[PDB]
RNA sequence: ACCUAUACAUUACCGCUAAAGUAGAUGAUUUAUAUUACUUGUGAUAUAAAUUUUGAAACUUUAGUGAGUAGGAAGGUACAAUGGUAUGCGUAGAAGUGUUUGGCGUAAGCCUGCAUGGAGCUGCCAUUGGUACAGAUCUUGGUGGAUAGUAGCAAAUAAUCGA
RNA sequence: AGAUCAAGGUUAUGAUAUAAAUGUCCCAGUGGGCCACUUUUGGUAAGCAGAACUGGCGCUGUGGGAUGAACCAAACGUAAU
RNA sequence: AAGUGCUGAUAGAUUUAUAUGAUUACAGUGCGUUAAUUUUUCGGAAUUAUAUAAUGGCAUAAUUAUCAUUGAUUUUUGUGUUUAUUAUAUGCACUUGUAUGAUUAACAAUGCGAAAGAUUCAGGAUACCUUCGGGACCCGUCUUGAAACACGGACCAAGGAGUCUAACAUAUGUGCAAGUUAUUGGGAUAUAAACCUAAUAGCGUAAUUAACUUGACUAAUAAUGGGAUUAGUUUUUUAGCUAU
RNA sequence: AGAGUUAAACAGUACGUGAAACUGCUUAGAGGUUAAGCCCGAUGAACCUGAAUAUCCGUUAUGGAAAAUUCAUCAUUAAAAUUGUAAUAUUUAAAUAAUAUUAUGAGAAUAGUGUGCAUUUUUUCCAUAUAAGGACAUUGUAAUCUAUUAGCAUAUACCAAA
């Protein structure tokens, strides 16, 4: 089930194989009605694919940080937290304790 | 000599016993190993208190420090010498035990080889037997 | 030859009852062996989903023979990929040097049924049968529906 | 504590093909790109419809390729049909078309091609299109299939029509009682 | 006042579920410095050093969340064979078996040392099967307690001496 | 009762969305239930018999009631506080 | 209600942030107008105008709208007024500074992976023995309910039960597509394989009647013709957005 | 029981392996409570597994040796590729493209020769300077964040209660 055997050709076996298997303008002669199967993709080649100029006039959004940041402080007990948050209650505290 | 590698982490485990499978203590017939009991009346399938405990997927590891040996490694099975060449810059992630199947003969070399490669080889002193 | 992994035993293998159920367990044959009973036990399993079962319509023909059934069909639609379409073309510049000749009898068919909407050349039809639709939408078209023998 | 999550929390779909060819197994992976760096919704329905049964990518004769191109306006806008596109003879005179599919039939193909326009592998349309900037994207009926025509079957109402699973049409087969008014009812 | 749950809460970890991000690497990005256009000022060029693959079936980010018989679905795992493969292992010791050898896995399981053993065996990719046992008064062989010496060796009159 | 025009302000209670909508396989199992508040019929009563509603047990561990299938709290990934 | 002014303790601290993406925006320190005022004299110290809409305060106009209306409450504000309050007007360098990337790190002590040789500190219900505390009924089964005064099971190794087939139906994979399908046969031939292949034949392409009849849209064109609800491509002009 | 034979008698006619069930013997510790077993936390004994080197307020300041070089400011020379141009032939009339040949050019690349070619270069080992030659682990310590728990209490404002 595994592709691709190690082969060897000779030269009139490898002169016969566009008659056999027929080509890709002309079906076969020794196969009644053959015709070669189509791939689903013709050109195959992603990396020529996403390259390529035709293809990056279009793209928009390459999201570059990672944003993660996270953790939930206090603006409680962590003083600095009000100061960012709340920044009117910076004053209230230095008219207050003043 | 070989240092651990990569700046290693600290393991920490949930469980350390394993799961040892009811009834087992009563019957010769039972292995300790785990199973999962299917039948109605029972106690360990129903998680009564006092009985024993079930596995799941809660007792799992951290997923940084899974599989990781006591030295901080990874095994990596080495059935002859030019599979040491793939741990030639694996060195700092895995370590090699050498099979069981593998020979007094070709053991000498793979332990030599590996010496270079500076892997840590989590049996030497296998086949050693200073003897013939 | 059956891939197994995928069967249920694989995999059932063991809890007790093996899918089957604790209280009705899998037994023989708890409802009747084959179509017993349609017509007590089995009835609204018999119609819905089978109405028409349990009766006699009739009409007896001992010995069938299909042959004098045989008739094979084809409607306008085609009627014109047996010329080639390659050969449609030509008569399309316009130019009625044609009807062509199509003997449908000799393709296999015998009746020319007219779903269709067939073009407006004319047509030359040696087929041995007829519609009613398809004598009139080639007639217009020129051409002529005719009897094969 | 919290009554609930239930079920399905587990939405519902597909997210990725079933198919393992290898040619097809690249097309998702570039029209995975195509949509999540330009994000289009032309783009999802190929990525969506990469990913379905064959069922769901149903055939879509050379006829109504050619039927609803001639719904005017875009005379070069391509024909994107994530599936099949088979011949009709019906047809007899094919107009000059681009056409992009999976899979073409050669008497389809002979004939696009002799007109004479383009046949399109999916990653052609992808390196001129990429946005979908005049295209067509069609597809065939889901339920023009015969097993379709099964579903779902109360004879008793007024409206089923929906066609037993008998072994053979004549009389003496599912004909008589309870289809007939003579015979038991009329259904 | 205070004590008390597998509840509540904040944190670490496992899974699930739902979203979100990444693939021009004859590219991207730093740090300096030479030059520089110079726009005051900031960019562009040269040099020197540096970082920058992932079974994309992958990696990264974020949040919620976890009862379960009967039952269904996914992913693993043990057994044995076939077709390919591992320039596999093996009398310098295969299978098996034992074992306070040492670990791995959440588990099924698995690797490894020593012991015995004495000729074959495995990993992976396919496809398959006479494919996993605690039960069935299950089958067939073996063995325990009882009892390893207990019930018992009591009808038919009876033997004893010395050689 | 409709088919096309003309005019129309700010879209016409509240609070919700652990996604909803829809096919197929009507695929597995099930088609012995018991318990309880309030309602209730037969019986003299019953841990009896039979129904209506809601919630449970069945399938469910943990905390409490010394003890317990259903009571009262509470529903259960491995751990610390 | 305010931080008012703190003092005590507890447990915890993800992170290979490139093992395929800011360590930078913040603020905080150290150099470059002024002048008197004050205080200690060794610092500090204080001071105005410096530009606000000014927001709060006062007076007044003004109007929206109102508990109750003598009034009060406003509302849109607007002016004047001074009483205060707040923000903006800190570049260039330079730090071992704070923050923020699930905010744990600075100081010491103890001890040398130590050539083979070999200790220290932590850990190991691995699989047991010793010592205590807590919990803890026997499994399988049928059942509404089993530890049951329900049935099977003394114990152990081997065996041991959802399969082949036939015909359908759905789902998925694959090939070809109004077709498709060698396989009964034949031919080539390398060997029960593979290859090649004529005439059919099934199934599909057209149906409905008990039957005989009959046989699918006005038309050279048309997806339930027509209608709604339509993903999407084309398209409209409009300010308009980044570049221009 | 010695001895002998064999590679082996732990292959001596249960004749390969030799499992479990059950057990005689040795060694170890222990015994009046769920009958024993068992779960979880610890324990004594025993055995065991794992453990670390380029820095504070730096992969910085600075002196010794050795060897040597396609390295220099090196220079020629010989290749073989790479990359990018151009040309021919294969191509679906053309172009594109793709292959394969031909040729240009740059910088690189080895190998060989080469101011001084060891002049201060160049690859490798040694000196002293700030915290210290650690870089780790196990700990007492310190302050910080999160969640929390107890504690003292500067001060306003409110309603009648005089």
């Amino acid at each position: 089930g595994h592709v691709g055997r190690f082969v060897i050709w000779t030269e009139s076996a490898f002169a016969r194989l566009n008659d056999l298997f027929g080509t890709w303008k002309k079906p076969s002669t020794l196969k009644k009605g053959y015709n070669l199967p189509q791939p689903k993709m013709a050109n195959t080649d992603l990396s020529r694919l996403l390259k390529s100029e035709e293809i990056r006039k279009v793209l928009r959004d390459p999201r570059k940080r990672v944003f993660r940041s996270v953790r939930r402080l206090n603006p409680l007990t962590n003083v600095r937290q009000l100061i960012k948050l709340n920044p009117y209650a910076e004053v209230l505290k230095r008219r207050a304790a003043l | 000599m070989t240092i651990r590698p990569a700046y290693r982490p600290k393991i920490v485990k949930k469980r350390t016993k394993h799961f040892i499978r009811h009834q087992s203590d009563r019957y010769a017939k039972l292995s300790h190993k785990w199973r999962k009991p299917k039948g109605i009346d029972n106690r360990v399938r129903r998680r009564f208190k006092g009985q024993y405990l079930m596995p799941n997927i809660g007792y799992g590891s951290n997923k940084r420090t899974r599989h990781m040996l006591p030295t901080g490694f990874k095994k990596f099975l080495v059935h002859n010498v030019r599979e040491l060449e793939v741990l030639l810059m694996q060195n700092r992630v895995y370590c090699g035990e050498i099979a069981h199947g593998v020979s007094s003969k070709k053991r000498k070399e793979i332990v030599e080889r590996a010496k270079q490669l500076s892997v840590r080889l989590t049996n030497p002193n296998g086949r050693l037997r200073s003897q013939e | 030859m059956s891939n197994i992994k995928r069967k249920k035993t694989r995999k059932l293998r063991g809890h007790v009852s093996h899918g089957h159920g604790r209280i009705g367990k899998h037994r023989k044959h708890p409802g009747g062996r084959g179509n017993a009973g349609g017509m007590h036990h089995h009835r609204i399993n018999f119609d819905k989903y089978h109405p028409g079962y349990f009766g006699k319509v009739g009409m007896r023909n001992f010995h069938l023979r299909r042959q004098h059934k045989f008739r094979p069909e084809i409607n306008l639609d085609k009627l014109w990929s047996l010329v080639g379409a390659e050969k449609f073309a030509e008569l399309e510049k316009e130019k009625s040097t044609k009807a062509p000749v199509i003997d449908l009898v000799k393709f296999g068919y015998y009746k020319l049924l007219g779903r269709g909407h067939l073009p407006a050349r004319p047509v030359i039809v040696k087929a041995k049968y007829f519609s009613k639709k398809a004598e009139d939408k080639i007639k217009k078209a020129g051409g002529v529906c005719l009897l094969s023998a | 504590g919290i009554d609930i999550n239930h079920k399905y929390d587990r939405k519902v779909r597909r997210t990725e093909p079933k198919s393992q060819d290898v040619y097809l197994r690249l097309l998702v992976k570039l029209y995975r790109f195509l949509q999540r760096r330009t994000n289009k919704k032309f783009n999802r329905i190929i990525l969506k419809r990469l990913f379905m049964s064959k069922i769901n990518r149903p055939p879509l004769s050379l006829q109504r390729i050619a039927r609803f191109f001639k719904a005017a306006n875009q005379p070069e806008s391509t024909i994107v049909v994530v599936g099949t596109v088979t011949d009709d003879a019906r047809l007899l005179v094919v107009p000059k078309l681009t056409v992009c599919a999976l899979h073409v039939t050669q008497t389809a193909r002979e004939r696009i091609l002799k007109a004479g326009g383009e046949v399109l592998t999916f990653d052609q349309l992808a390196l001129r299109s990429p946005t979908g900037k005049n295209t067509l994207l069609l597809q065939g009926r889901r339920t023009a299939r015969t097993a379709c025509k099964h579903f779902g079957k109360a004879p008793g109402v007024p409206h089923s029509h929906t066609r037993p699973y008998v072994r053979s049409k004549g009389r003496k087969f599912e004909r008589a009682r309870g289809r007939r008014s003579s015979c038991g009812y009329k259904k």
